[PDB]
C-alpha cells in the first residue's frame, strides 16, 4: 500500500526525551 | 600606512561633508587594495576591532573587505578565492580571521553583523579548501546551550550568510554540512531560551537546506531534524512560528521525495488544523504550506508529461487531502478587509492556494466547492457571497470541461445577478469570476442564452466604480481571446457595442484603480481580433484614439501637480498603444492621415519632459514607417536626428525601441533599404561596444543584425566576419550566475543569435562561399538549442532552429558540410521537433524539411 493515508492523531516523534544535535548529525548512531 | 590613517580614509569616505574629500578617499581605498591587498585586508580587519573609530567607519571596513572576498559573479567570485589565497599570506590570513572572531562577539550588534559577514565570505573561500578547521568547532562551541544570547546569536547570523553567500548549485559547505547543522539546531530546539536565536537559528536552517542533502539522506538525522522543524512550527511565539514554516516549506520544496512519512505521521493533521486558526499569520503560514505542495505536485505532473519515464513520483498529497483542507480554505475566504485597502491577506493567499488546488487536483475540488458556493452565494453577509463567487471562479481552470460547462451552466444566472449586488467588493469579485469563466471555458456561455447577458453585464460594470470596471475591461479581453477563433465566432456580434463601452471607459477622467488604462488595453485586443466583417469598429477606434492623442495635447502642463503629469502620461502611453496597432492593423488606412500623425508625433517629441512618453512614440512612428514603407522617407530627414539621439541613449529603453524602428524599416523600405544599411551597421557597431549600455541592449542589436543581413543579402558580407564575431562571443557567455534573471537574461541573448543567424543564412540565401566558414559555429548554436529546454520547448526557437537545419544543408549541396549532418544529437533534435505534438504544424513542417535535407546530406 503505497498511497498516502495520514493519521489524525499528529506525532512529532519522528525517530520528553533528551536528544542533542551532536549526538545526531554526523554521530552515525 | 597606519590603522589610524586607513581608518580615516573610511571615515572621510562616507562621513565628510565635501564630497570632494568622500570620492578622493574612495579612490585611495580602491587603490590600496589594487596595489597591496594584503595590507588592505589586515588594515580592514584592525579598524573593525578599533574602538576609537566611528561605529560606520568600522562596519564600512569590514563590508568593503567583504565585497572584495564574494561576488555574484561567478568568475569575480573564483578570482576573489584565487587572490585571498595566494596574495593574503598565512600570517596575515590568521590575524584577519582573529579580528573578526574578536568582533564577532561585539556587544554593539552592528559590528557583530559585520563580522558575521566577513567571516562568511573567508569561510566561503576556505572551506571548501579545507581549511579554517577552528571555525565550525567555534561555531558549535558558540551556540552551546549556556554561551550568552549576543554569541549565539551572531554565530547563527554567520552561518546563515556563510549558506546564502555560497552559490545554490554548488557543494561549496556539502564538507561542513554536519557540524553546521549542530550549530544552527542547537540554537533551534525547545530548549534554547531566546526568541532572538530560535529565529535566526531556524532562518539559517533555511538558508542552510540546499548543503544538506547527505544528511536528509540520512533517515535518523532526517528524523529528528523533521521532529525539531515541527516543534518550532508548534511554538507559542508567532515569530517562530512563522520561521519554522519557511523551513518547512522550504523542505518541502527541496526535499518533497522524503516527505510522506512526516506527511502521515504529523503535519497533515497539524496543518490542517491551524488553517483554523482565528489569527489570520497562522492560517496564512498553513495556507502557504498547501500551496507548496501543490506547485510540487504541479511541477512534478508537468516533468512527467515531457518525460514520462523521468523518476520522479507524486505521492498525491493534495488530492487525497481535498475532503479535509478545502473546507477550511474556503472558510478562509471570508476574511477580506472591511474597505478598498487592496493590501494582501490570508483571504487572498486562501484564494491563490483554492486555485492551485483546482489546477492541481481537477474535478476532485468540484464537490466541497460547489457545495460552499451553493451555501454562500445568495448569503445576507457580503463577505460570504463575494468568497462564494471567489471559489467558484477559483475553479474554472483544473476541471475537464463537462463539468465547468454543467456548473457554469447552472451558476451563470445567480453570478450575472451578483453584479447588481449593493456590495462594491461583491461586484469587483463577479465581474473578475465572468473573466474567469470566458478565460477557461469561454464555450461554456451559450450564444443565445447567456452571452448577450454576459456583454450586458460587462456593459452596465464599465460604467461602474473603477474597480468593477477594471475587471470587466479584463473579461472582455479573455472573451474576444477565447470565442474570437471559433467559426463563426458569436463574439463579433457584439463588437460594435463592447468598443462604444470600452470607449467611454477610456474616456474617463481620471485613470483611479487602473479603469482607464484597462480599457485602453481592451482596445488593444479588440483591435488585434478585428475581422473585416467589423471593419467599421475598427474605423471607430482609430478615430476615437487620433482625436483622443490631440485633446490630451491641448492640456497646459504647467497647470498640472507632478501626479497630474504622470496621469496624463501614462494616458498618452495608453492612447500611443492602442494607435500603434491600429497603424500596423490597417495599413491601407493610413496613407491619408500619415502627415498630420507625424505631426503630432515630433510635437510629442520635442514637448518638455519628452522622456517619459518618447518610447512610445517611437513605437507609433515604427508602426507608422512599416505600414508606409517607401511613403514614409519623407519624414526621414526630420527624424534622424531624434532616431540618433535615441539609438545613443544605451542606458534609456528607448535606444531599444530605436532599434526596433531599424527593424521595421528594414523590411518596410525593400530595395530603398540599402542606401541607409552602411551607417545603421555603424551606429549599432558603437552602440553595442558602449560599456554604459544596459543589458537589454545586446539582444536587440544582434536581432537587428538578423533583420539587416536579410533585407540587404550580399551586400552584408563585408560585415560577416565581424558580426559572427559577436555571435560567438554571446553564444559562449555563459550565464552571470545561477539565479533565474541571469539564466532568463541568457536565454534572450541566445534568442537573439538565433535571430542573427536566420537573418545571415536568409542573406546569404546565393553566397554559400561566404557562410561556409561559419557553418560549424551555426550548429554549436543550434547544440544549444537542442540541450536546453528554455529554448527548444518554446515553438518558435525551435522552428527556427531546425530550420537553419534544413536550409543551410540546402545551401551546400557538395557535400562540403556532411560532417555535421551524421550527429546522433542533429538526428534525435529533427525527430523531437517533427513529432512533439505541442510543436505547431508549420513546425513540424519545417522538421520534416530538415529530415529530408540531413538525410540527403549523409547520401553524399
Amino acid at each position: 500500500n503505497s498511497s498516502f493515508t495520514p493519521s489524525t492523531v499528529p506525532n512529532i516523534n519522528f525517530s520528553t526525551n533528551a536528544l542533542r544535535p551532536s549526538d545526531i548529525f554526523g554521530a552515525n548512531a | 600606512m597606519s590603522t589610524a590613517e586607513f581608518a580615516q580614509l573610511l571615515e572621510n569616505s562616507i562621513l565628510s561633508p565635501d564630497q570632494n574629500i568622500r570620492l578622493t578617499s574612495e579612490t585611495q581605498l580602491k587603490k590600496l587594495s589594487n596595489d597591496n591587498f594584503l595590507q588592505f585586508a589586515g588594515l580592514s580587519s584592525q579598524v573593525l576591532i578599533d574602538e576609537n573609530t566611528k561605529l560606520e567607519g568600522r562596519i564600512l571596513a569590514a563590508l568593503t573587505l567583504k565585497n572584495e572576498l564574494v561576488s555574484k559573479d561567478s568568475v569575480k567570485t573564483q578570482q576573489f578565492a584565487q587572490r585571498w589565497i595566494t596574495q593574503v599570506s598565512p600570517e596575515a590570513k590568521n590575524q584577519i580571521k582573529t579580528n573578526a572572531l574578536t568582533a564577532l562577539v561585539s556587544i554593539e550588534p552592528r559590528i557583530a553583523n559585520a563580522a558575521a559577514q566577513l567571516i562568511a565570505a573567508i569561510a566561503d573561500i576556505e572551506l571548501p579548501h579545507g581549511a579554517w578547521p577552528e571555525l565550525m568547532k567555534i561555531m558549535v562551541d558558540n551556540t552551546g546551550a549556556e554561551q550568552p544570547e549576543n554569541v549565539k546569536r551572531a554565530s547563527l547570523l554567520a552561518l546563515g550568510y556563510m549558506c546564502e553567500s555560497a552559490d545554490p548549485q554548488s557543494q561549496a559547505l556539502v564538507s561542513s554540512s554536519n557540524n553546521i547543522l549542530i550549530a544552527i539546531v542547537q540554537g533551534a530546539q525547545s530548549t534554547e531560551t531566546s526568541k532572538a536565536v530560535r529565529l535566526a537559528a531556524l532562518n539559517a536552517l533555511a538558508d542552510s537546506l540546499i548543503f544538506i542533502k547527505n544528511n536528509m539522506e540520512r533517515e535518523g538525522e532526517r528524523n529528528y531534524l523533521m521532529q525539531v522543524v515541527c516543534e518550532a512550527t508548534q511554538a507559542e511565539d508567532i515569530e517562530v512560528q512563522a520561521a519554522a514554516f519557511g523551513c518547512l516549506c522550504k523542505i518541502m520544496s527541496l526535499y518533497y521525495t522524503f516527505m510522506k512519512p512526516y506527511m502521515e505521521q504529523a503535519l497533515y493533521a497539524l496543518t490542517i488544523a491551524t488553517m483554523k486558526s482565528p489569527n489570520d499569520k497562522v492560517a496564512s503560514m498553513t495556507v502557504e504550506f498547501w500551496s507548496t505542495i501543490c506547485e510540487e505536485e504541479i511541477d512534478i505532473a508537468y516533468e512527467l508529461a515531457q518525460f514520462p519515464q523521468s523518476p520522479l513520483q507524486s505521492y498525491n498529497f493534495a488530492l487525497s487531502s481535498i475532503k479535509d483542507v478545502v473546507p477550511n480554505l474556503l472558510n478562509l475566504l471570508t476574511r477580506q478587509n472591511e474597505d478598498e485597502d487592496d493590501d494582501w491577506n490570508v483571504s487572498m493567499s486562501a484564494g491563490a492556494c483554492l486555485q492551485l488546488f483546482a489546477q492541481n487536483c481537477g474535478n476532485h475540488i468540484l464537490e466541497p466547492v460547489l457545495e460552499f458556493v451553493e451555501q454562500n452565494i445568495t448569503a445576507d453577509n457580503w463577505r460570504n457571497r463575494e468568497a462564494a463567487v471567489m471559489a467558484f471562479g477559483s475553479i474554472m481552470d483544473g476541471p475537464d470541461k463537462v463539468q465547468r460547462t454543467y456548473y457554469v451552466h447552472q451558476a451563470l444566472p445567480s453570478i450575472l445577478n451578483l453584479m447588481n449586488d449593493q456590495s462594491l467588493q461583491v461586484k469587483e469579485t463577479t465581474a473578475w469570476c465572468i473573466g474567469r469563466i470566458a478565460d477557461s471555458v469561454a464555450e461554456s456561455i451559450d450564444p443565445q442564452q447567456h452571452l448577450p447577458g454576459v456583454v450586458q453585464a460587462c456593459l452596465i460594470g464599465l460604467q461602474d466604480h473603477p474597480k468593477v470596471a477594471t475587471n470587466c475591461s479584463w473579461t472582455i479581453i479573455n472573451l474576444v481571446e477565447q470565442l474570437a477563433e471559433a467559426t463563426p465566432s458569436p463574439i463579433y456580434n457584439f463588437y460594435p457595442a463592447l468598443v462604444d463601452g470600452l470607449i467611454g471607459a477610456a474616456n474617463r477622467i481620471d485613470n483611479e484603480f487602473n479603469a482607464r488604462a484597462s480599457a485602453f488595453s481592451a482596445l488593444t485586443t479588440m483591435v488585434e481580433y478585428a475581422t473585416d466583417t467589423v471593419a467599421e469598429t475598427s474605423a471607430s477606434i482609430s478615430t476615437f484614439v487620433m482625436d483622443k492623442l490631440g485633446q490630451t495635447m491641448s492640456v497646459d502642463e504647467n497647470q498640472l501637480t507632478l501626479e497630474d503629469a504622470q496621469s496624463l502620461q501614462e494616458l498618452q502611453s495608453n492612447i500611443l498603444t492602442v494607435l500603434a496597432a491600429v497603424i500596423r492593423k490597417s495599413p491601407s488606412s493610413v496613407e491619408p492621415v500619415a502627415d498630420m500623425l507625424m505631426g503630432l508625433f515630433f510635437r510629442l517629441l520635442e514637448k518638455k519632459d519628452s522622456a517619459f512618453i518618447e518610447d512610445d512614440v517611437f513605437y507609433a512612428i515604427s508602426a507608422l514607417a512599416a505600414s508606409l514603407g517607401k511613403g514614409f522617407e519623407k519624414y526621414l530627414e526630420t527624424f534622424s536626428p531624434y532616431l540618433l539621439k535615441a539609438l545613443n541613449q544605451v542606458d534609456s529603453p528607448v535606444s531599444i525601441t530605436a532599434v526596433g524602428f531599424i527593424a521595421d524599416i528594414s523590411n518596410s523600405l525593400e530595395e530603398d533599404f540599402r542606401r541607409y544599411s552602411d551607417a545603421m551597421m555603424n551606429v549599432l557597431a558603437q552602440m553595442i561596444s558602449n560599456p554604459n549600455a544596459r543589458r537589454e541592449l545586446k539582444p536587440a542589436v544582434l536581432s537587428v543584425f538578423g533583420d539587416i543581413a536579410s533585407n540587404i543579402g550580399a551586400d552584408f558580407i563585408p560585415y560577416l566576419n565581424d558580426i559572427m564575431a559577436l555571435c560567438v562571443a554571446a553564444q559562449n557567455t555563459k550565464p552571470e550566475n545561477g539565479t533565474l534573471e541571469a539564466l532568463d537574461y541568457q536565454i534572450k541573448v541566445l534568442e537573439a543569435v538565433l535571430d542573427a543567424y536566420v537573418g545571415i543564412v536568409a542573406g546569404l540565401h546565393d553566397k554559400p562561399e561566404a557562410l561556409f566558414p561559419y557553418v560549424g559555429t551555426i550548429f554549436q548554436f543550434i547544440a544549444q538549442v537542442a540541450e536546453d529546454p528554455q529554448l527548444y520547448s518554446e515553438d518558435a526557437t525551435s522552428r527556427a532552429a531546425v530550420g537553419l537545419i534544413g536550409d543551410i544543408a540546402a545551401m551546400f549541396p557538395d557535400g562540403s558540410i556532411k560532417q555535421f549532418y551524421g550527429q546522433d544529437w542533429v538526428i534525435d533534435y529533427i525527430k523531437r521537433t517533427r513529432s512533439g505534438q505541442l510543436f505547431s504544424q508549420a513546425t513540424k513542417d519545417t522538421a520534416r524539411w530538415a529530415r529530408e535535407q540531413q538525410k540527403r546530406q549523409l547520401s553524399l
